[PDB]
């Protein structure tokens, strides 16, 4: 893209990427403590109660790598 | 009354297979 | 399920009987094709984005409703 | 610090509020020994859950990005009343018209061993197929929808 | 006799594109379809004739093999059977024209086929929907007959919490298939764990695994549940001790326990060293469901303890690894070389191709390749199956006129 | 993502129509299946999921189908 015209819109949306990160960051690392609260509710609630007689669904809520799977 | 003979607990048996 | 729409819209697939004709009743068992993909894959492209257009000059009609502020 | 009465007291925080009422329930459900869990609870340790936010608590320059999402949500609380209203008003005539009408199902008659389709083929008027009979039915999703 | 000789000198292949197999599969249809063969092997269409002393259409030029629905009929093992049990076909036929009033005989196979010598179509199983050939020979009473020595089973249900759903399912379908490969010189108990160890059932000991113990045993399982916490130490030290009970009547031989768990990490070392310490007892240990718990304590257990590991994940799964256990408790029966070649008879049965009551006399046949030129052994220790030859009740009131 | 989802997912994307067996050599024969809860005898076949990854336009087209959201 340096070659072309359009190198200053990528370049400076690059830079004000760059330089809020520390926000970005702080970000989504919020979204991922009320995603780790909802799973760990959701454990609460719903945690080994997915054992049917079908068999239990791969949308479990029993361990954490597959509560946070399910809120997601 | 049962079996006269039976065969469990042979020493030469090997034990290696288990699964 | 647009993607199973797309599946099963694919190429082989039966074929209904037309009441109208004496041949092709065995063969022309070929009443799917390929192009579901193109079919699918750039609607969903065009539906999706020829809405955003229709959503942003909503949006861009009303802007000053939008940013009406109680000192200006 | 205070408690209640101080003005800069302890509750008069935000989050303290919160931190006290998640070890306050430390307190309480780890009481259950004594008394055997008599009172059979089963929901004080719920809000052991609450304690990853203790990390919002204990880090401002994490309060402070917070306190920026949801000072942006607050416009949004008249679409939500909007939302709401639209909720409401097609759930008044999906009452009006489809109130007990999805309880039959095409069932195979097969007598005893009732069959059905995978996908359930509801009736109505509109009756069983070819060699199906209109039997009772809880709601689709196993009578939730 | 002739069958370990025949076996002992047949050479392992892949290769059956240009030497191809020739035989009778017994579920086969009538109608001249050459659509009916296969790649691996070719189809004999045999000329049938009806006879009175079999009631059904037989045919004394070869034997009929069957092939169970779940077995491939071209896959190496059944390749490498329907060759070497080639032999078996022109003893069957000297055997019948020594004696013309003898029944079915066969050679029940350890791959699954049953190989018949009075070729007949299959009863009721061959080609028709809505009814399942469930047929498999390694199931029938005088195959679980001559293929071991009597046992002292206790199954040990584990009804803890987790067990509950779909693996619940699992275990009480795997117990009564497990029962229901018992004769009545077998002694079974079942046991439940959780937390602490109780019988399923009225029976506080080994009771005889006829068919109303067995029944009252399978009403008991059936009505099982699952809740609490996992113990195997006090589990089993209840089926340790239900086997040193000598006051009872007992098989007095191959003590067994037949754990049907899912999996934890408890193994429970400290128990299998004061109970079963010179390894007396077997422990085969069923992991049953669809789960993912540690399955490394039951892969061990069976291990310390000359059992062996089986995995029960579906339905499907059930019918086959009972009769595996089967397939282990051979092993000493096999060592013992000419000791074990003593022909057994059952009880009375109906016969699966219809002919009505009759007992059968089963003898194992072993695997004979190293020889003389003594070798590896690697599963010499199994046997190739059981042959058994039927006898007619009807024959034997011939005798007491 | 393309590249690197062939990568991690080719040709693993494989699945015998019996759960019992897991390889093509075994996938072959007839099987009864009990799950239906009609216990009918089955053929089995070797199949492939319909959305794999297995080269970069199948990667690419399975993640499309992920980024609209629709059975992911
Ligand atoms: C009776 O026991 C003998 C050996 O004690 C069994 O014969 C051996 O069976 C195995 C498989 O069951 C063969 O192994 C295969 O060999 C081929 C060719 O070498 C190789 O390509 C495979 O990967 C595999 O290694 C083995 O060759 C065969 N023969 C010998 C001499 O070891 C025999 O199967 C047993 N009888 C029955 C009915 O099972
Ligand atoms: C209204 C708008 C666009 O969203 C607010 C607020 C202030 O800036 C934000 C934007 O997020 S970021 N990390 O790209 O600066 O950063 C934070 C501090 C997260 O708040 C963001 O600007
Ligand atoms: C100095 C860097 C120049 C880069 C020129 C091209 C930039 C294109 C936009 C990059 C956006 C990155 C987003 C990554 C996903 C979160
Ligand atoms: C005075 C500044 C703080 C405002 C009040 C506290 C807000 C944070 C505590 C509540 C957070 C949500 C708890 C419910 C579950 C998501
Ligand atoms: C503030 C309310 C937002 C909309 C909530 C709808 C819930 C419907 C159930
Ligand atoms: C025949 C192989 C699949 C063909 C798929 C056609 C569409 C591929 C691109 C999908 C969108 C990528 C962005
Ligand atoms: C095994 O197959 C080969 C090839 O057809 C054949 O020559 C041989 O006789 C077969 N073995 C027996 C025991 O029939
Ligand atoms: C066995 O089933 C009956 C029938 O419901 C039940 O009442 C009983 O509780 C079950 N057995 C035990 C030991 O609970
Ligand atoms: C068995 O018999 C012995 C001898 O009478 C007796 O001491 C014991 O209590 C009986 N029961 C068991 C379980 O050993
Ligand atoms: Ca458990």
């Amino acid at each position: 893209f340096k070659i072309t015209k359009y190198w200053a819109s990528l370049r400076n949306l690059v830079v004000s990427l760059m330089s809020s990160m520390k926000s970005i960051i702080s970000l989504l690392f919020l979204l991922f403590l009320f995603i780790v609260v909802f799973a760990l509710l959701g454990m609460q609630l719903f945690g080994g109660r997915f054992n049917f007689n079908d068999g239990t669904p791969s949308a479990n809520f029993d361990t954490f790598p597959a509560a946070i799977m399910t809120v997601f | 009354k049962g079996p006269d003979v039976c065969f469990d607990n042979n020493v030469l048996e090997d034990y290696t297979d288990c699964g | 399920a647009w993607q199973e729409i797309m599946l099963s819209c694919l190429g082989e697939k039966g074929c209904e009987p037309d009441t109208t004709a004496p041949s092709g009743q065995n063969e022309n068992e070929r009443c799917g094709t390929d192009l579901a993909y193109v079919y699918f894959v750039s609607f969903i492209f065009f539906c999706s984005f020829l809405m955003l257009n229709l959503f942003v000059a909503v949006i861009m009609d009303n802007f000053e409703y939008l940013t009406r502020d109680s000192s200006i | 610090l205070g408690f209640i009465f101080h003005k800069g007291s302890y509750l008069r925080n935000g989050w303290n509020v919160m931190d006290f009422i998640v070890v306050l329930s430390g307190i309480l459900a780890t009481a259950g020994t004594h008394f055997n869990t008599h009172v059979d609870l089963r929901t004080l340790r719920a809000v052991r859950v609450l304690r990853p936010l203790k990390l919002v608590s204990g880090i401002p320059s994490l309060q402070i990005v917070l306190k920026s999402i949801m000072k942006a949500m607050v416009p949004l609380l008249q679409i939500g009343l909007l939302l709401f209203f639209a909720i409401l008003m097609f759930a008044i005539i999906g009452l009006e018209f489809y109130s007990g009408k999805l309880h039959r199902a095409c069932f195979m008659n097969n007598s005893g061993i009732l069959e059905g389709f995978d996908p359930p083929h509801p009736c109505g008027v509109q009756g069983c197929p070819a060699g199906y009979e209109c039997k009772d039915w809880i709601g689709p999703n196993d009578g939730i929808t | 006799l002739e069958a370990e000789k025949v076996q002992a000198a047949h050479q392992w292949r892949e290769d059956f594109a240009s030497n191809e197999v020739v035989y009778y599969n017994a579920k086969d249809d009538l109608d001249p379809e050459k659509n009916d063969s296969e790649p691996g092997s070719q189809r004999i269409k045999p000329v049938f004739i009806e006879d009175a002393n079999f009631g059904r259409q037989i045919s004394y030029q070869h034997a009929a093999v069957h092939i169970p629905t779940d077995i491939y009929e071209g896959s190496t093992i059944v390749l490498n059977e329907l060759n070497w049990t080639s032999a078996l076909d022109e003893v069957f036929k000297k055997n019948r024209e020594e004696d013309p009033s003898l029944l079915w005989q066969v050679f029940g196979s350890a791959t699954g086929l049953a190989r018949y010598y009075p070729a007949s179509p299959w009863v009721d199983n061959s080609r028709t929907p809505n009814k399942i050939d469930l047929y498999d020979v390694r199931r029938r009473p005088w195959y679980i007959q001559g293929a071991a020595s009597p046992k002292d089973m206790l199954i040990l249900v584990d009804v803890s919490g987790s067990v509950s759903g779909l693996t619940l399912k699992l275990i009480r379908t795997s117990v009564s298939e497990m029962l229901e490969t018992l004769s009545d010189d077998d002694f079974v108990n079942v046991a439940s764990f959780n937390s602490n160890a109780q019988d399923v059932s009225c029976f506080q000991h080994l009771v005889q695994a006829n068919v109303r113990n067995k029944k009252v045993l399978k009403d008991a399982v059936n009505n099982i549940t699952a809740k609490g916490i996992t113990d195997y130490k006090k589990g089993f030290s209840f089926a340790f001790e239900q086997l040193l009970n000598y006051n009872v009547s007992r098989a007095n031989c191959n003590k067994i326990i037949m754990l049907f768990t899912d999996g934890g990490e408890e193994r429970a070392q400290e128990i299998f060293n004061k109970y079963n310490k010179d390894k007396k007892v077997r422990v085969f240990t069923f992991s049953v469901g669809q789960h993912n718990y540690d399955r490394g304590p039951i892969q061990w257990m069976a291990c310390e303890n000359k059992g062996y590991y089986y995995e029960i994940p579906s339905i499907g799964a059930i019918r086959i690894n009972t009769q595996e256990y089967l397939d282990v408790l051979g092993r000493p029966m096999v060592l013992a070389g000419d000791k074990a070649k003593q022909v057994q008879w059952t009880n009375v049965y109906l016969d699966a191709l219809e002919l009505g009551l009759v007992i059968t006399g089963t003898l194992p046949v072993f695997n004979i390749t190293g020889q003389f030129e003594n070798k590896t052994n690697l599963k010499n220790q199994l046997i190739l199956g059981v042959m058994g030859v039927d006898v007619s009740l009807e024959d034997i009131k011939r005798l007491t006129p | 993502f393309a590249v690197i989802a062939v990568q991690l997912f080719k040709g693993k994307f494989f699945y015998c129509t019996d759960s019992s067996k897991d390889t093509e050599k075994e996938c072959i024969g007839n099987y009864v299946d009990h799950e239906k809860n009609k216990m009918e005898v089955k053929g089995r076949e070797w199949k492939r999921h319909e959305f794999h990854y297995d080269n970069i336009i199948w990667a690419l087209l399975t993640l499309f189908t992920v980024s609209t959201g629709e059975g992911w």
